RNA sequence: AGGACCGAACCGACUAAUGUUGAAAAAUUAGCGGAUGACUUGUGGCUGGGGGUGAAAGGCCAAUCAAACCGGGAGAUAGCU
RNA sequence: AGCGUCGAGUCGGCCUGCGCGGAAGAU
RNA sequence: CACAGGUGGUCAGGUAGAGAAUACCAAGGCGCUUGAGAGAACUCGGGUGAAGGAACUAGGCAAAAUGGUGCCGUAACUUC
RNA sequence: AAUUCCUUGUCGGGUAAGUUCCGACCUGCACGAAUGGCGUAAUGAUGGCCAGGCUGUCUCCACCCGAGACUCAGUGAAAUU
RNA sequence: GAUGUCGGCUCAUCACAUCCUGGGGCUGAAGUAGGUCCCAAGGGUAUGGCUGUUCGCCAUUUAAAGUGGUACGCGAGCUGGGUUUAGAACGUCGUGAGACAGUUCGGUCCCUAUCUGCCGUGGGCGCUGGAGAACUGAGGGGGGCUGCUCCUAGUACGAGAGGACCGGAGUGGACGCAUCACUGGUGUUCGGGUUGUCAUGCCAAUGGCACUGCCCGGUAGCUAAAUGCGGAAGAGAUAAGUGCUGAAAGCAUCUAAGCACGAAACUUGCCCCGAGAUGAGUUCUCCCUGACCCUUUAAGGGUCCUGAAGGAACGUUGAAGACGACGACGUUGAUAGGCCGGGUGUGUAAGCGCAGCGAUGCGUUGAGCUAACCGGUACUAAUGAACCGUGAGGCUUAACC
C-alpha cells in the first residue's frame, strides 16, 4: 500500500557533509481504513482510506453513512490501495507515516499544475519558425499537419494545441530523506507534481 | 475557406439546439417590502435583506 | 496563466487604471455612495480602504501620502477629519458592495459601493 | 556554457591569446561545454613566437566560465570571462608550461592535475 | 507554512554575523581532499544579499590573480564555517552589480564610519 | 560661390512589417532620398487618337492604353464553346 | 547400411500427378 | 461611406532647444458614435533577458547599435 | 570578365573548412577601341566580398505591457452552394 | 470553365533492400579489429564553410550521421534564393523586330474553415426507482536511444605489439515528465535615482506627461540555462541460430512424435486515459412506505396531498479555467476583500534639528514605503427562502425461504 498526504511545499536539508538536498515536505496524517475489499465480495483485494477532516454539514448523508459504517470520522476524500498477498488490514485501523520508516524510495502521484490551453511550442516542444526573414503570421504556428492526398487526413495522436497539465502524474523512485511520526512528515528528495496544498499519493517505489 | 454544399435547415437547427435561453431559477422575496428581486441584488425600490439602502 | 496574480486589467493600460481609481476613490469619499460596474467596485475597495486606514493616523506625513494617492486636498481633508475618526474602532471593511442589476446601454453588471456607516 | 563560435581567452603560456570553439566534443547534438569539458578550438590570435600559431586547430579544456559552476550546497562560482587551456590534439596534455588566473576544483581528476598543480589558486 | 518554518528554523545558524553590501567579508569555507578537511579563505566585497530565512545567500566579489571571481554563498550551509567582516563599506544600493563594470580606482568603496 | 554639406516644412518612394471580403481599387507604421534647384507649388492656357506628350518605362493621355472614350456601320465575322 | 558378421530387400536414373524453396515496399 | 488617403493661402504664445525639429504647456479644441467582462492558444504592436554572439539566412532581412557641442587628432588615394 | 561553354579552370590570398570575393595566369567556347577601349578622385536608398561594434537573426526560447482572439448585451456582412 | 512548379523552414508518417544499438552463421576469425551473409524496424540516426541549390567537395563531430515511399510528403502552414512576365546589359545569333535548355542586376505569394480529419472541451439522452461515492479493466495511448570511465584484468589470447568475452559499478550526451527548494530571467501592480516640462498659490513636498520618459534594484507568479526523476530489471511466447532424444532410412539426422535454449522486434511488466465496454460491469452508503377518481383496462390519464436523499441555481471564489467544466466556501462561516502581526523588497521618507556662503552632508533612522507572500482576524460581501428531483420502483422464469 501507500498513504495519502498533502503537499506542504519545498525546502532543503543541509547534510553534515555540506550537501543541500532539495526536499518536498509531505504532510502524511493518519490514513483511516474506511473499507476493506476482498476477493469474495468485490473480486479484488484493497483498502479504502480517508485522511484529514471534513466539515460536519458538507458531508452528505450517503457519504456520512459510509464513514459511519466504518466507525471513522469523515476525511476530505476516499482513496484505494491494492493489497499484496502478504498484507491484511481491518476497517477503522489507522496507518501512519511510520509505514515508510524503512522505505528508501517512493513514487509520488499528484495532479499536475494546470497550464490551460497550451500551444504546440509549450505543450510539445515544437520549434518556432523564423522570427524574421519574411515570415508571415507564422512564428509559433504548428507548420504542416500532414502530407497530401495520400493519406488525405490527419493521423490520430497528432501533436496539436490544447489543454496542458491539470492531469495525474507519477514521479518514480524519489529518495525518502526523512520520516517523522511526531510531526506527520515525510520528506522526499526533489520535486513532486501539483500545487502547494494538493493531494499526493505516496507509495514505495515499484522500480 | 467556404462550404462546397449548402448546409440544411436540419443542421442549422441542430447547431441552434444549444442557443436556448435559460429562465431565472427563482426570484427572491424581500424581508420588508415583499418585492420580488434577483437574489443577492437590491430590490427595485432600494430594499435589500429588509433595509432601505437607496 | 495568471496563477496567484492580483489586480484586474479592465481593458486599460496601467496609467489609465491608476488615474481612474484615483478619480473614483475621490468620488466615493465625497458622495459616500456611487454606482459603478461590479468589477470596478470590487477593485475600488483595494484602493479606498487603505486611504481610510492611512486617515486613522493624522500626521503631516500621512496627509502628503494621501495627497500623493488622491491629488485632492478636499478629499484628503474629509479622509483625516471625518472618515478616519468615523472608522477608528472598525478594522477594515469600510465599504459595502450591493449589486443593482444591469446597465441599459451595455448590459454591464452594476453595483453600489458605499461607506458602511453612511 | 561555451558553444560553437564562442571566443575564449587563454589561461596558459602556449602563445594563443584568443581561441574560438569550433566543436563541443563528447556527444551527438551536445550544445554546451562547461568547466572541465574538452572543446575543439581554432587559434584566432597568437603571440609572435609561442608554441602555437594562428589558424592552428587543436583541443582545449574549459577552466573558467561566466556561467560558472554550482557546488553541492547550492553555491555558485562565476568568473568574469571564459578561459581555456590548450591541449595537444592527440595526447590531450597541456601545451603550455604555466597556468594563469584561478581554476576550479572540478578539474581534480587524473586528467588535469598539471593544470591543478600549475594554477595559482583552486576554488 | 508553519511546518516549513519549524523544519527550516532548526537548520538556521544562530550566529550569522551582521553585514551589509559594500562590506569586505572574509568567508572561510570547508574544502575536502578525500578526507583532508581544511578552511580556504575567500575575501572580497559583499555585492548582494538575499535575505530568505534558511535560503539566505550573499555574493562576494574579488579580483583573483588578474581575474574577477564572484562566489554566491548559501548562508546556513555547513560549507561556510565562518564569516568575518574586515571593513564596512558606505554604499547607497542593496545590489552593487555596477562594480562588475569597474576596476581598480573606479571600484573603490568609501568606508562606513560608525 | 555652389544642379555644395547636415536637417524640418515641402517634394519624393530605397527596405521591412502590417493590411490583402483593407481604414485605403496602392495605404499605414518604423526606418529611407532630395530639400537654392535639371527644385517645388496655386490659378488659367495649349497639344487629340496612328494623334498627342515622353531626361524613353511602350510610359502617360480622367481608377481605361502595342492605339482613349462615346455613339454609329452592327445582329461585323465566329469551320469554335 | 552398420560391419570377419547380420538376414531381405537394397541402389540410381527415366517418365509423370500434386505439393516445397527460390519470394523484399511503403496509411 | 460621418472612409486612417488627397487639398492652395494666412496667423505663429510659454519653458527647454540651433530650430517652424522635439518634449511638456497657454489661448483654444478634443477623448476619435458599440460598450461591458475575462486575462487561454494564436496573430498584431511593444518592453526586458542567463551563457553564447551571425552559429540565423539566398542575404545580418529584421532588430540591436551609433547618435550632441567644444577641443585634440585623423591614412591610402586625389581631378588638390 | 555584367562577356569563359567546358568550369567550382589553375595558382596565390583570406577561412577550421570559401562553387562567392580579391590578386594573378591566358587555354578570349564567344573582349577590343566613340552601337567606344583601358584607367579614374568624388558621388550612389546601385551589385559582390570581408572585418570591428552590435544584438532574440540564431543556439532556444522565457516573462511581461498593450490591441484582437474568448464571454455577455446591441447591431449585423461575405465569398460559396 | 487552373491539380501552384525547384530548394529551404515547420511538422511529419510508413517501408525495410538496416546506418547505429540487439541476436547469429561462415571467415584466408589468435586477441583487438575487420570481411561476408542471415535475423531484427524497439528506439536512435551531426553541426558548420562554399553554392538557390538537392547534391557534392571541404572542416570538425558522432554509437550512427541509413536507403526509399508519402502529388520527387507538407505554399487554403511559412519562405521565395532557383526558375518562366513586363525594366536593363554583356557574349552570341539575326539586315531587323527580336532571340538563347547562355550569363548578369531588379522585380506584388490572396482566402474570417461549411464538411471530412485532427487536438482539446462541454451540453443531451442512455445504461430500467432516484441519489452520493469508491472501483474493476474490455480497450486505447505514452515510453523503449546511447557514449565514456573503472572493476573483473594487463587476466584469457599472443612471439611480442597489443588485448577481450561473460559479469558488475560509476558518470555523461541526446530525449521526456514534473517542479520552483536552490542558481537565474521576467516582474508597465513594490522601492529608489534622475533629465525636460506642466501643475498642485509659493517654499518645501508631491503628482501628470515624455516608449514604464530614461534608468537601477526587485516580491509573488510564470519560467530554463535551474534540479529532481525516467528509459529498466523481471516474465511469457519467439526470429535467425544452437541443441537433446529420435526414427522414417539397421547407420546418420535439431524433427517427422517428443523435449530444451535463443534478440532492443511480439505479449506483459512501468506510466496515463478508460464502463457510450449500448457487451453501458462491480462494491459501499443514502433516500422516498398518502388518499382518490376516471375510462377504448393498461408498463393507461388526472385531481388533491406530499417534495426525500440529492441536485441545481445564486453568491464569495481558486495554485481550475477561452466559455462550459473542475475544486474550495456561504454566518453552525476564514471563500474573497479589508484589517492586524510577520516576512520580503527597496535602501536611511517627511518634518524638525544640527554643520556649511552654498550645492549638499549628518542626526532623529536600517528610516519610510512595501503587489500577487506567510500567520491570523468576522470588519465588508457570501440571505431566510425559492427552484429541480418524488411518494417503495416491469414482466417472465429459476432457486430458495
Ligand atoms: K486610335
Ligand atoms: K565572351
Ligand atoms: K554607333
Ligand atoms: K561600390
Ligand atoms: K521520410
Ligand atoms: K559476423
Ligand atoms: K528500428
Ligand atoms: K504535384
Ligand atoms: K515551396
Ligand atoms: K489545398
Ligand atoms: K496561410
Ligand atoms: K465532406
Ligand atoms: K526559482
Ligand atoms: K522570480
Ligand atoms: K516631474
Ligand atoms: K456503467
Ligand atoms: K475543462
Ligand atoms: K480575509
Ligand atoms: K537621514
Ligand atoms: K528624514
Ligand atoms: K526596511
Ligand atoms: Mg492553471
Ligand atoms: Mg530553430
Ligand atoms: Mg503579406
Ligand atoms: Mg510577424
Ligand atoms: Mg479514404
Ligand atoms: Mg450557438
Ligand atoms: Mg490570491
Ligand atoms: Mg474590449
Ligand atoms: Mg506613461
Ligand atoms: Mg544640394
Ligand atoms: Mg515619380
Ligand atoms: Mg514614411
Ligand atoms: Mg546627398
Ligand atoms: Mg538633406
Ligand atoms: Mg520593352
Ligand atoms: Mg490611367
Ligand atoms: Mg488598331
Ligand atoms: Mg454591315
Ligand atoms: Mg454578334
Ligand atoms: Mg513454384
Ligand atoms: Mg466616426
Ligand atoms: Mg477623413
Ligand atoms: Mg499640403
Ligand atoms: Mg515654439
Ligand atoms: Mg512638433
Ligand atoms: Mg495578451
Ligand atoms: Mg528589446
Ligand atoms: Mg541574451
Ligand atoms: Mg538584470
Ligand atoms: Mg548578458
Ligand atoms: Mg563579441
Ligand atoms: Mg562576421
Ligand atoms: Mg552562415
Ligand atoms: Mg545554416
Ligand atoms: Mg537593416
Ligand atoms: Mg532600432
Ligand atoms: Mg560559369
Ligand atoms: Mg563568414
Ligand atoms: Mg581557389
Ligand atoms: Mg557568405
Ligand atoms: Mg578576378
Ligand atoms: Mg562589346
Ligand atoms: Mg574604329
Ligand atoms: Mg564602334
Ligand atoms: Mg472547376
Ligand atoms: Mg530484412
Ligand atoms: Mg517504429
Ligand atoms: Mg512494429
Ligand atoms: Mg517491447
Ligand atoms: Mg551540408
Ligand atoms: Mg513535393
Ligand atoms: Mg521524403
Ligand atoms: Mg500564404
Ligand atoms: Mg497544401
Ligand atoms: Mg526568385
Ligand atoms: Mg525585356
Ligand atoms: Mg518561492
Ligand atoms: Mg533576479
Ligand atoms: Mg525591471
Ligand atoms: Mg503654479
Ligand atoms: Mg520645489
Ligand atoms: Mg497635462
Ligand atoms: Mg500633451
Ligand atoms: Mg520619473
Ligand atoms: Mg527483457
Ligand atoms: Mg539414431
Ligand atoms: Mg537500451
Ligand atoms: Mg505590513
Ligand atoms: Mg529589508
Ligand atoms: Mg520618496
Ligand atoms: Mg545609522
Ligand atoms: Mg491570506
Ligand atoms: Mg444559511
Amino acid at each position: 500500500i501507500g498513504l495519502v498526504g498533502k503537499k506542504v511545499g519545498m525546502t532543503r536539508i543541509f547534510t553534515e557533509d555540506g550537501v543541500s538536498i532539495p526536499v518536498t515536505v509531505i504532510e502524511v496524517e493518519a490514513n483511516r481504513v474506511t473499507q476493506v475489499k476482498d476477493l469474495a465480495n468485490d473480486g479484488y483485494r484493497a483498502i479504502q482510506v480517508t485522511t484529514g477532516a471534513k466539515k460536519a454539514n458538507r458531508v452528505t448523508k450517503p457519504e456520512a453513512g459510509h464513514f459511519a459504517k466504518a466507525g471513522v470520522e469523515a476525511g476530505r476524500g476516499l482513496w484505494e490501495f491494492r493489497l499484496a498477498e502478504g498484507e491484511e488490514f481491518t476497517v477503522g485501523q489507522s496507518i501512519s507515516v511510520e509505514l515508510f520508516a524503512d522505505v528508501k524510495k517512493v513514487d509520488v502521484t499528484g495532479t499536475s499544475k494546470g497550464k490551460g490551453f497550451a500551444g504546440t511550442v509549450k505543450r510539445w516542444n515544437f520549434r518556432t519558425q523564423d522570427a524574421t526573414h519574411g515570415n508571415s503570421l507564422s512564428h509559433r504556428v504548428p507548420g504542416s499537419i500532414g502530407q497530401n492526398q495520400t493519406p488525405g487526413k490527419v493521423f490520430k495522436g497528432k501533436k496539436m494545441a490544447g489543454q496542458m497539465g491539470n492531469e495525474r502524474v507519477t514521479v518514480q523512485s524519489l529518495d525518502v530523506v526523512r520520516v517523522d511520526a511526531e510531526r506527520n512528515l515525510l520528506l522526499v528528495k526533489g520535486a513532486v507534481p501539483g500545487a502547494t496544498g494538493s493531494d499526493l499519493i505516496v507509495k514505495p517505489a515499484v522500480k | 475557406a467556404v462550404q462546397q454544399n449548402k448546409p440544411t435547415r436540419s443542421k442549422r437547427g441542430m447547431r441552434r439546439s444549444h442557443d436556448a435561453l435559460t429562465a431565472v431559477t427563482s426570484l427572491s422575496v424581500d424581508k420588508t417590502s415583499g418585492e420580488k428581486h434577483l437574489r443577492h441584488h437590491i430590490t427595485a425600490d432600494g430594499y435589500y435583506r429588509g433595509r432601505k439602502v437607496i | 496563466m495568471r496563477h496567484r496574480k492580483s489586480g484586474r486589467q479592465l481593458n486599460r493600460n496601467s496609467s489609465h487604471r491608476q488615474a481612474m481609481f484615483r478619480n473614483m476613490a475621490g468620488s466615493l469619499v465625497r458622495h459616500e455612495i456611487i454606482k459603478t460596474t461590479l468589477p470596478k467596485a470590487k477593485e475600488l475597495r483595494r484602493v479606498v480602504e487603505p486611504l481610510i486606514t492611512l486617515a486613522k493616523t493624522d500626521s503631516v506625513a500621512n496627509r502628503r501620502l494621501a495627497f500623493a494617492r488622491t491629488r485632492d486636498n478636499e478629499i484628503v481633508a474629509k479622509l483625516f477629519n471625518e472618515l478616519g475618526p468615523r472608522f477608528a474602532s472598525r478594522a477594515g471593511g469600510y465599504t459595502r458592495i450591493l449589486k443593482c442589476g444591469f446597465r441599459a446601454g451595455d448590459n454591464a453588471p452594476m453595483a453600489y459601493i458605499e461607506l458602511v456607516d453612511r | 556554457m561555451i558553444q560553437e563560435q564562442t571566443m575564449l581567452n587563454v589561461a596558459d603560456n602556449s602563445g594563443a591569446r584568443r581561441v574560438m570553439c569550433i566543436k563541443v566534443l563528447g556527444g551527438s547534438h551536445r550544445r554546451y561545454a562547461g568547466v572541465g569539458d574538452i572543446i575543439k578550438i581554432t587559434i584566432k590570435e597568437a603571440i609572435p613566437r609561442g608554441k602555437v600559431k594562428k589558424g592552428d586547430v587543436l583541443k582545449a579544456v574549459v577552466v573558467r566560465t561566466k556561467k560558472g559552476v554550482r557546488r553541492p550546497d547550492g553555491s555558485v562560482i562565476r568568473f568574469d570571462g571564459n578561459a581555456c587551456v590548450l591541449l595537444n590534439n592527440n595526447s590531450e596534455q597541456p601545451i603550455g608550461t604555466r597556468i594563469f588566473g584561478p581554476v576550479t576544483r572540478e578539474l581534480r581528476s587524473e586528467k588535469f592535475m598539471k593544470i591543478i598543480s600549475l594554477a595559482p589558486e583552486v576554488l | 507554512s508553519n511546518i516549513i518554518k519549524q523544519l527550516e528554523q532548526e537548520q538556521m545558524k544562530q550566529d550569522v554575523p551582521s553585514f551589509r553590501p559594500g562590506d569586505t567579508v572574509e568567508v572561510k569555507v570547508w574544502v575536502v581532499e578525500g578526507s583532508k578537511k581544511r578552511l580556504q579563505a575567500f575575501e572580497g566585497v559583499v555585492i548582494a544579499i538575499r535575505n530568505r530565512g534558511l535560503h539566505s545567500a550573499f555574493t562576494v566579489r574579488k579580483i583573483s590573480n588578474g581575474e574577477g571571481v564572484e562566489r554566491v554563498f548559501q548562508t546556513h550551509s555547513p560549507v561556510v564555517d565562518s564569516i568575518s567582516v574586515k571593513r564596512r563599506g558606505a554604499v547607497r544600493k542593496a545590489k552593487l552589480y555596477y562594480l562588475r563594470e569597474r576596476t581598480g580606482k573606479a571600484a573603490r568603496i568609501k568606508e562606513r564610519l560608525n
